[PDB]
RNA sequence: UGGGCACUCUAAGUUGACUGCCGGUGACAAACCGGAGGAAGGUGGGGAUGACGUCAAAUCAUCAUGCCCCUUAUGAUUUGGGCUACACACGUGCUACAAUGGACAAUACAAAGGGCAGCGAAACCGCGAGGUCAAGCAAAUCCCAUAAAGUUGUUCUCAGUUCGGAUUGUAGUCUGCAACUCGACUACAUGAAGCUGGAAUCGCUAGUAAUCGUAGAUCAGCAUGCUACGGUGAAUACGU
């Protein structure tokens, strides 16, 4: 009951020496499915621990 | 409600025969239609017959009446459940 | 921390003294008379030069549990000498000529629709 | 040396004055772009002096009464252009062509009973 | 982009009829 | 010399009014040609059905004309015209004096 | 309507950018009748973008209108037992509304805050053929195609 | 029924709340005018035949 | 404002719009599309105006009435109660779920109507509903009457929130013999469900829909309803 889950604003991180995110938007809406692609190392288990 | 410049209305036959017997040996009950009427101090302890529209239904004045009208006491609909 | 209650934080003054039961905007903003803040600060920035200095016309007041009951034995009156009030308190319903063929759904509950 | 003209538009009527001199509008004591609110209005009731090209040669001197910003900033156009063709009458092939010599008719309309406006019709359910 | 110059090729097949077809015998 | 006119019809409030102004005009004194005051229409909207048919209305209506005539120099004799009771029976003038 | 056909309504252009495309524009931002609460929205996103992308207001507007215009559509038919969407070519005037009301309404549907940078931010992503408005002369670009077959049941 | 209670107000009542106006044609309580004490019935059928003053119908 | 009738307003008279005119498709002959004088052009815009009949439609309760009933009542007069009853299902509306919004400050612009034992100013008093004095006006003069949207600003920053204003306890103001069953308003506290709606369903072709405010009749008192009035004001009509 609320329209928006999560959000991001111009977030970025970095691994000590690896820039996984500069700034980017990411939303996630009430009752969606949400399928995150890439490859291995792009970052997907890591913007999971950001949440 | 009524105001602070106006006083409590209490309806004129309703003090008399209540002021008639104020220094009297016993209480019994007093035949109304005046359901308007405020509840003065002057009552605590009468017992009044009202009138809720085919019978005069009794209930006897306290002290925890005394800010109140004599009707808001006495039902007029009557409704068991459906 | 002002009463029992505690009045959040990260919050103008004058919104967070609505959030206690028994003062709502008019009590919250000429609270700040007996005591002087400006009402539009924070409640995360101020020391305790005024924060018992609010904390004592909070008291001067009859504030959450000093009021509840309070209020629960007025409608307990009407109860007990059984006036018109208070059986549509002890039923359920409207007690002011709120009337009760139509919308009468906050003193009862939600719908129990039946059979035509 | 002035030049003269009443128009009207839709409850608003307003007199306008026109004379020699340089780009500037007053209205009722006061400066239009304090008259009027939205920069929609002072670009088009001088609409009839991009017309004739005469852009700046007039100050304009409006006295207004009724309606509203649209309806006063709209009764004024028809002022001065209607003020303008009593200048130069030989002016007027062009200034009608844009259709600026229109009183332009469209006012509001009765209410009619039984219905709840002039034009809306109450909720129809059939059973 | 699906490219949408269909318009230009949906034209040719919007002339097979259903009647065209009943009549010019091959 | 202030003087008023009225009638729910217009037709008997100039055949009134400018027919008795040059009753004025007859001796020595001068009046104002006779101003026209902003006139009313009342409106009575009842409906039409003796029963059970809102939707299907009637309207009506009653009117009141008003009219000015002031003259500027007053005789003797030019009051003495004011009991000239000639006016059709509807009308009603207002004089103050 | 049955009888014919009509006009349709003439718009005198912006007093600052000169174009009948931001008189178009508002009258799809106005809402109940407030034009003054529709002119801060849009000339409040001609300069809260005008900063981010360094060309003129205006050609990165208008080119945030000309990825959205859709060149195709479907109309319908019935059959007596299915009722076939048929693609149809769409007019020139057609293209301007469409694209112009699937900018607008692809902006309350937007998570930022105050709508003078809704729809700043959706004529800037927009110019580059992404998001919201314009996948939809793509969603609206595969039923013309899809429907490809059906183009011989056409008026 | 009427003719009782017409009756009975033609007649002054105790407290003046309780001045109901109720129409002097027929005796209608229920929708009566002031200018004309004359309900919605008799003022449409009074004033066709003409005998109102200064009545016609409106068409602005 | 002394003085003026210009400007505009008021409202009597009288102008004006007829396919008159002018091109070219029609020789069925009417008409049709375009053009130019015009404020408006093709029954200008809107109203009143509702044929023969249909429905044994609605109305014996507004009124009148043939036939049949009652007549120490089925008639008549009062006080009080009832039409305001509440497991529930339906029709018409209103208020909102916010950022094109809340709040609290400066600041403009309409019309159409009501007003005598009735509008009721300015001053004072009240946090407020409102109270006491009281001018003027039977009213184009005076009063109701601030129009609210709007506009320039400070501010709050996505949370059932400063959103929303139900429901209650309190303490008051007015009208009335009297607001107990059962009136409108205001102060303080209380802080309900509601995040844009299932199946299906409705209005509207231009100054109309949408929003915004004012005003009247009933009326002591009480409207979100009905009959009016103007400000801001879109989107679309390929076709059949
Ligand atoms: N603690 C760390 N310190 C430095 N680098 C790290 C650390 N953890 C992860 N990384 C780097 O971050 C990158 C992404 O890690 P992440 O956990 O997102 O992988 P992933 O996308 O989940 O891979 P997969 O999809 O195969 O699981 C890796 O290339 C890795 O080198
Ligand atoms: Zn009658």
């Amino acid at each position: 009951k609320s329209h928006y889950l999560v959000r991001f604003e111009n977030v970025s991180f970095s691994y000590k020496s690896r820039e996984i995110f500069k700034d980017t938007y990411f939303e996630i809406k009430r009752n969606q499915t949400v399928i995150i692609e890439g490859k291995n190392g792009s970052g997907k288990s890591t913007l999971i621990q950001l949440i | 409600a009524r105001s602070i410049k106006k006083g409590p209305f209490v309806d004129e036959h309703l003090m008399k025969k209540v002021e008639a017997q104020e220094g009297s040996e016993k209480k019994q009950v007093i035949k109304t239609w005046s359901r308007r009427s405020t509840i003065f101090p002057n009552f605590i302890g009468h017992t009044f017959a009202v009138y809720d529209g085919r019978k005069h239904v009794p209930v006897y004045v306290t002290e925890d009446m005394v800010g109140h009208k004599l009707g808001e006491f006495a039902p007029t609909r009557t409704f068991k459940g459906h | 921390r002002i009463a029992g209650v505690d009045i959040p934080r990260e919050k103008r003054v004058v919104i967070s003294l609505t959030y206690i039961y028994g003062i709502g905007t008019s009590t919250a903003q000429k609270i700040l008379e007996e005591a002087n803040v400006s009402a539009d600060t924070r409640v995360k920035d101020l020391t305790d030069d005024e924060l018992g200095r609010i904390r004592e016309v909070v008291d001067g007041y009859k504030v959450e549990g000093d009021l509840r009951r309070e209020t629960n034995l007025n409608i307990k009156r009407l109860m007990e000498i059984s006036s018109y009030r208070g059986i549509r308190h002890r039923r359920g319903l409207p007690v002011r000529g709120q009337k009760t063929k139509n919308n009468a759904r906050t003193r009862k509950g939600p719908v129990k629709t039946v059979a035509n | 040396v002035e030049y003269r003209g009443t128009g009207r538009r839709k409850n608003s009527v307003a007199r306008v004055r026109l004379v020699p001199g340089e780009g500037n509008i007053t209205v009722n004591n006061r400066d239009v772009r304090e008259y009027l609110p939205f920069e929609s209005l002072i670009l088009d009731l001088n609409q009839p002096f991009d017309v004739t090209e005469t852009k700046g040669n007039y100050d304009v001197l409006v006295n207004v009464h009724g309606g509203g910003f649209t309806g006063q900033a709209q009764a004024i156009r028809h002022g001065i252009a209607r003020a303008l063709l009593e200048a130069d009458p030989e002016y007027r092939g062009s200034l009608k062509r844009a259709g600026l010599l229109t009183r332009d008719p469209r006012m509001k309309e009765r209410k009619k009973p039984g219905l709840k406006a002039a034009r809306r019709s109450p909720q129809f359910s059939k059973r | 982009p699906i490219d949408a110059e269909s318009m230009k090729d949906e034209l040719k097949i919007l002339e097979q009829y259903t009647d065209e077809r009943n009549k010019e015998t091959d | 010399i202030r003087i008023r006119l009225k009638a729910y019809d217009h037709r008997v409030i100039d055949q009134s009014a400018e027919k008795i102004v040059e009753t004025a005009k007859r001796s020595g004194a001068d009046v104002s040609g006779p101003i026209p005051l902003p006139t009313e229409k009342s409106v009575y909207t009842i409906i039409r059905a003796v029963h059970k048919y809102k939707d299907s209305r009637e309207q009506f209506e009653q009117r009141t004309h008003k009219r000015l005539i002031d003259i500027v120099n007053p005789t003797p004799k030019t009051v003495d015209a004011l009991m000239g009771l000639n006016l059709p029976s509807g009308v009603d003038i207002e004089i103050k004096l | 309507p049955r009888k014919g056909s009509v006009p349709k309504r003439d718009v005198l252009p912006d007093p600052i950018h000169n174009s009948k495309l931001v008189t178009k524009l508002i009258n799809k931002i106005m809402l109940d009748g407030k034009r003054g609460t529709a002119q801060r929205i849009l000339y409040s996103a001609f300069d809260l973008v005008e900063q981010r992308s360094g060309r003129d207001a205006l050609e990165v507007f208008e080119e945030a209108i000309n990825n959205i215009m859709p060149v195709l559509e479907v109309k319908a038919r019935r059959v007596g037992g299915s009722n076939y969407q048929v693609p149809v070519e769409v007019r020139p005037e057609r293209r301007t509304t469409l694209g112009l009301r699937w900018l607008v309404n692809y902006a309350r549907l937007r998570g930022e805050k105050t709508m003078e940078d809704r729809l700043a931010n959706e004529i800037l992503d927009a110019a580059n053929n992404t998001g919201g408005a314009v996948k939809k002369r793509e969603d609206t670009h595969k039923m013309a195609e899809a429907n490809k077959a059906f183009a011989h049941y056409r008026w | 029924a009427k003719t009782s209670m017409v009756a009975k107000q033609q007649k002054k009542q105790k407290y003046a709340v309780r001045e109901y106006t109720r129409c002097e044609r027929c005796g209608r309580p229920h929708s009566v005018y002031r200018k004309f004490k004359l309900c919605r019935i008799c003022f449409r059928e009074l004033a066709y035949k003409g005998q109102i003053p200064g009545v016609r119908k409106a068409s602005w």
